[PDB]
RNA sequence: GGGGAGGUUUGGCACCUCGAUGUCGGCUCGUCGCAUCCUGGGGCUGAAGAAGGUCCCAAGGGUUGGGCUGUUCGCCCAUUAAAGCGGCACGCGAGCUGGGUUCAGAACGUCGUGAGACAGUUCGGUCUCUAUCCGCCACGGGCGCAGGAGGCUUGAGGGGGGCUCUUCCUAGUACGAGAGGACCGGAAGGGACGCACCUCUGGUUUCCCAGCUGUCCCUCCAGGGGCAUAAGCUGGGUAGCCAUGUGCGGAAGGGAUAACCGCUGAAAGCAUCUAAGCGGGAAGCCCGCCCCAAGAUGAGGCCUCCCACGGCGUCAAGCCGGUAAGGACCCGGGAAGACUACCCGGUGGAUGGGCCGGGGGUGUAAGCGCCGCGAGGCGUUGAGCCGACCGGUCCCAAUCGUCCGAGGUCU
RNA sequence: ACCGGAGCGCUGUCUCGGCGAGGGACCCGGUGAAAUUGAACUGGCCGUGAAGAUGCGGCCUACCCGUGGCAGGACGAAAAGA
RNA sequence: GUGCAAGAGCACUCAGGCGCGCGGGAGAACCCUCGCCAAGGAACUCUGCAAGUUGGCCCCGUAACUUCGGGAGAAGGGGUGC
RNA sequence: CAGUGGAGGCCCGAACCGGUGGGGGAUGCAAACCCCUCGGAUGAGCUGGGGCUAGGAGUGAAAAGCUAACCGAGCCCGGAGA
RNA sequence: GGUGAAAAGAACCCCGGGAGGGGAGUGAAAUAGAGCCUGAAACCGUGGGCUUACAAGCAGUCACGGCCCCGCAAGGGGUUGU
């Protein structure tokens, strides 16, 4: 039997890596749904974001957002129905993950202690045509 | 009445069809077919199964090297299986088929003498206008002159954990005879390496 | 002192018995190597001394 | 069952550490320490720890390790010199061996941290 | 968790804006309540000029809850809020104007008049 | 108008209790009873169906949350399929509560010339941790099972378990003027509840990371230590432990029965569910479910294991030292544990500690570069550390070894 | 620091309790009380009895002894009954 | 002695003084005492008993009533480090 | 109207007296005590000293409290072997 | 309160830190050994005999069996299997 690790590691054949990269600063759009007695749909759910509970195969995300009325946090099973989920600006330079603080304080503050690493944006946009070198090269 | 033994691990989520799937991982893996118990010089038919080999200098003896084809023990022993028979090798994982639900043997895991409300659950109550003694005290127990006689099991406060029990109504739909893997609805008693077993199901049996 | 009290004097069976489960147990000792006498089982006994032989600093 | 995770312990968190590293400096300073059981056991784990990341020789190792401790004219004795004798040694530089007898007033087996080489 | 003790704001105009709540309509036991969950409610907050006064006995179904909903597809959410949606003697949302997100849960549960003028189905 | 059970209320009698048994409800643990409130059943109607009225059958399980009143009695709401009636010092102050009760204090209504007293009121007012036997809830030791031992087991006994609703399809069809609105077969879901798990959610984690404050010290800075909880203080938080989270269970089925309906049929040429025979009949009885369980002194049985005399008794049983299969001590200790027990492994080994890769937590740390006089910044960088976790790995401890244990009843 | 009644913010008072923490207890080690005490070889139903039994009786479960724990009985100790 | 508005407060600590005249191991229930608690927030209860929020310093401001002292710090809210 | 002055059986608040509601403890550390809080808080104040007032008597910001740990009439001995 | 006629009141060896004893030596005698003539009862130990690990007890009684030890016989102690 041995390495439960190895075992559980194994289960890991349902597995994506084709999923986007992100720390725990903003996120904002898309996720995925149902929506029908008949599914058919895919909510294109934005939003920041707050808790990464890291595992691997059950690790998932709670994502802070507010709208219309107020606040609300959709956590998603990082692995499967997802279809797609990618965020938009990311950003960075938060202290820790969890951020329930936010919750409280919610506006001109949370602009306040909210900026993007360069280093982000500049490592994206190395990415960015160090992938048409990767479209020419290899 | 067909059955396999099995050991635990894990318990996950992965996503049939479109739900989503909580999922115990049990090695239910080789198990010596050592011999069939018959009605006559017994009174019912059972079988015996080892499991997983490591059994060298450590157990040795009569062995059952001797019982009637040797084969050598696992190191997890061996059991039996209730008014079950196979065909006569020794059986594996996949005894069973994907997508049915089933019955399994487990040993709950231990934890010792443990509180009142809390092996059987009482009430307790009184935190500042009862008392700060009698927080978690039994309260009562029998009744005044007569009957007087305390109750045989009245419910008390002990051991509870270390028991062992079967369990009715487990939907399988993985399982990898590749690795010698059985993943079910997930519920399985017991610590991550202790006995499990598989029976067949009673929902209308 | 207080409520639950010992009723009646209890009797010389109930206190043999008590006393029943009481009992000793002996030492358990086995011999010391490249030496000649005892030692509890997993020692170093300063006189004698386990493997490599330290302390022993004795009169 | 409470203690399905383990670790040896009594006493308050304070005293706990400041003894752990206090036999520390008393067998760094030397070599062969007597005490009880427990102790013994969970001390070599510790301590033998504590001279693995001590088996370098970083600021790093210097002031961490040393934040958990306090003597320098030690940390002359262990950088410079334990050191690069373990050095050849990547497992237990410490072996804590065992007192019959037990302590008296009080039957404590007692035991023995060691230089082991 | 909903106990007949908490504050449960509108998520719509009516002519209430918050509430507290008065048992649940599930088995006589059932203490608990969550989203699509049929509750009963004594109004504790209403605003002047509407249908319904401050006060006033009447009936409702939650939706907008402090507590996380755990759906049967791992996927979960939380809202920041008690809100709800009210009604009468007769099962129906008493007024129009319906504030903020729901979940889509209740629409196959069937109350799908707020689902069909709610601005935000998640 | 008579007759009667029931021993719950309210009266009578006053014997164990004056070398004490502490009165009202609630907390909390139940538990016995059916004249049964929900649920099953059938009988019947001043019963169309829908519900109801009523009488027997039947404890299997169940029978809510509050407002006020010290208050059981009570009223009231929001509900339930329903909101039971009762016994046991009107159960349970060596268990709570001491709120109500007949203490002295004080006041007030009231009676008395007054001290003071009034089945008049008011406010506050000390139930007392160590269980001796029994009883009970688990844990063992010693023994026993008329060769010693290891493992797989039998199930006699006994313990646990039994609720119910919601919309739907059949079908607005049958019955009905309409309004209505069904058997039954099936379905989909909730709640109350007992067991199992951490995979998610959510709560944790006492030194596992980061922040900062007053401070004494090392060593002035940088850096770091305790102290300030019994962790100074907050920000996080793994495994293990948990509930709300999560998978399940009550059942599906065989047989006997309840009142009740029927078959064939007599006395009693007709009749009949009856005295013989057949049949239907309930969540209820018995199994089919789940644990304990051969002290089940019947001490069961299977799979083996080793084997006989070795020293006095020739005869009849004893006994008696070392060996056999084995086992005990001790140790590594263990999701197992109050000690014990259990269970795992002991140099022929991955048990604990070290180590290192997976895994998890934190968020660029110690120093270095490069800016602004400076709080700090950017780079070095997802780095540095790193509790339990999955394993690799003999580096260090499981040493050397010690003692017991069939020598084989009989018919 | 007097007795009611009501609203606001807050909270383990309650639902429904889970984890942890140090200290008692539990194992070893040194010492070692008490009130009560006729003796006890001290289980249960259905009745018995000056009214409430291990002990009487027609009758019950169970080898011997112990350890942790709960608190119903011994008309339970505190009194020659407030 | 350093520090907060201050101080014979408090944390730390000068100098001086001590480790409370039995300890070693488990890591049970249960009891002392302490913290965290999703979500509800007096529903529990004779009683917000009790814990737990607020707190200190300055800026704003403060109802009724009043014997003009008060009521007050009313309530309600804004900053504080470097 | 400004100011200076600087009052109070003034008020918030240390040792100091006190003891409220809670709890611990109950064969206690202890024949009335520790922990959390509460109150006075420059006065009708807290306190070492020396002297007197004492059993139908004294002392009483007043209970029939207090007078060498039991005060509706002290302790000691004697009638008294009531 | 009592050693003995009287101190002859215990040297020397031995284990032991001493204490206390094991021998010796003393006297009529150390069962007179130093709070020492006598030393009982309740009382706590150690050896042996009989009996006890399926069993319901105001603990004994009447009979019978098992048994062990005194007994010439006859009997007797004892003990308890039912």
């Amino acid at each position: 039997m041995n390495r439960g690790a190895l075992i559980k590691l194994v289960e890991s054949r349902y597995v994506r890596t084709d999923l986007p990269e992100f720390r725990p600063g903003d996120t904002v759009r898309v996720s995925y749904k149902v929506k029908e007695g008949n599914r058919t749909r895919i909510q294109d759910f934005e939003g920041i974001v707050i808790r990464i509970r890291r595992n691997g195969f059950n690790t998932t995300f709670t994502v802070r957002k507010v709208s219309y009325g107020v606040g609300v946090e959709r956590i998603f099973p990082l692995h499967s129905p997802l279809i797609q989920k990618i965020d938009i600006v990311q950003r960075g330079r938060a202290r820790r993950a969890k951020l329930y603080f936010i919750r409280n304080l919610s506006d001109r503050e949370i602009r306040r202690k909210l900026r993007a690493d360069r280093k982000r944006i500049d490592q994206d946009r190395a990415a960015e045509r160090a992938a048409k070198e990767e479209a020419q090269k290899a | 009445m067909k059955g396999i033994l099995g050991v635990k691990v894990g318990m996950t989520r992965i996503f049939r069809d479109d739900r989503a799937v909580p999922v115990t991982v049990i090695l239910a893996g080789p198990c010596p077919v050592v011999q069939r118990r018959t009605p006559e010089k017994d009174g019912y038919t059972a079988v015996q199964l080892g499991f997983l080999p490591q059994n060298p200098k450590r157990v040795n003896r009569p062995l059952k090297g001797h019982f009637a084809k040797a084969g050598v023990e696992p190191v997890r022993i061996l059991r039996e299986i209730r008014d079950f028979n196979p065909e006569g090798d020794t059986v594996t994982v996949e005894i069973f088929k994907p997508g049915e639900r089933v019955d399994v043997t487990g040993t709950s895991k231990g934890r010792g003498f443990a509180g009142v409300m809390k092996r059987w659950n009482f009430a307790g109550g009184p935190d500042s206008h009862g008392a700060h003694k009698i927080h978690r005290h039994p309260g009562s127990i029998g009744n005044r002159k007569t009957p007087g006689r305390v109750y045989k099991g009245k419910k008390m406060a002990g051991h509870y954990g270390a028991e062992r029990v079967t369990v009715m109504n487990l939907e399988v739909v993985d399982v990898i005879p590749e690795e010698n893997l059985l993943l079910v609805k997930g519920a399985v008693p017991g610590p991550n390496g202790g006995l499990v077993i598989v029976r067949e199901t009673k929902k209308a049996a | 002192a207080k409520h639950p009290v010992p009723k009646k004097k209890t009797s010389k069976a109930r206190r043999d018995a008590r006393r029943s489960h009481h009992a000793l147990t002996p030492p358990t000792l086995v011999p010391c190597p490249e030496c000649k006498a005892m030692k509890p089982p997993h020692t170093v006994c300063p006189e004698c001394g386990y493997y490599a032989g330290r302390k022993v600093l004795e009169v | 069952r409470h203690l399905k995770s383990g670790r040896k312990l009594n006493r308050h968190s304070s005293h706990r550490l400041a003894l752990y590293r206090n036999q520390a400096k008393s067998l760094l300073t030397h070599g062969r320490i007597t005490t009880t059981v427990p102790k013994a056991k969970e001390l070599r784990g510790f301590v033998d720890h504590l001279i693995h990341l001590a088996k370098r020789g970083d600021l790093h190792a210097r002031r961490l390790v040393l934040r958990d401790l306090q003597d320098v004219k030690l940390v002359r004795k262990l950088f410079d010199e334990i050191a690069p004798r373990y050095r050849d040694r990547q497992g237990g530089y410490t072996r804590v061996l065992k007192l019959a007898e037990r302590r008296r007033g009080d039957g404590a087996p007692l035991a023995l941290v060691e230089l082991v080489e | 968790m909903i106990q007949p003790q908490t504050y449960l704001e509108v998520a719509d105009n009516t002519g209430a804006r918050k509430i507290m709540c008065i048992r649940v309509l599930k088995g006589s036991n059932a203490k608990y309540a969550t989203v699509g969950d049929v509750i009963v409610a004594s109004v504790k907050e209403a605003i002047p000029r509407g249908a319904v006064k401050e006060g006033d006995v009447v009936k409702a179904v939650v939706v907008r809850t402090k507590k996380e909903i755990k759906r049967p597809d791992g996927s979960a959410i939380r809202f920041d809020d008690n809100a709800a949606v009210i009604i009468n003697n007769q099962l129906e949302p008493r007024g129009t104007r319906v504030f903020g997100p729901v979940a889509r849960e209740l629409r196959e549960k069937g109350f799908m008049k707020i689902v069909s003028l709610a601005p935000e189905v998640l």
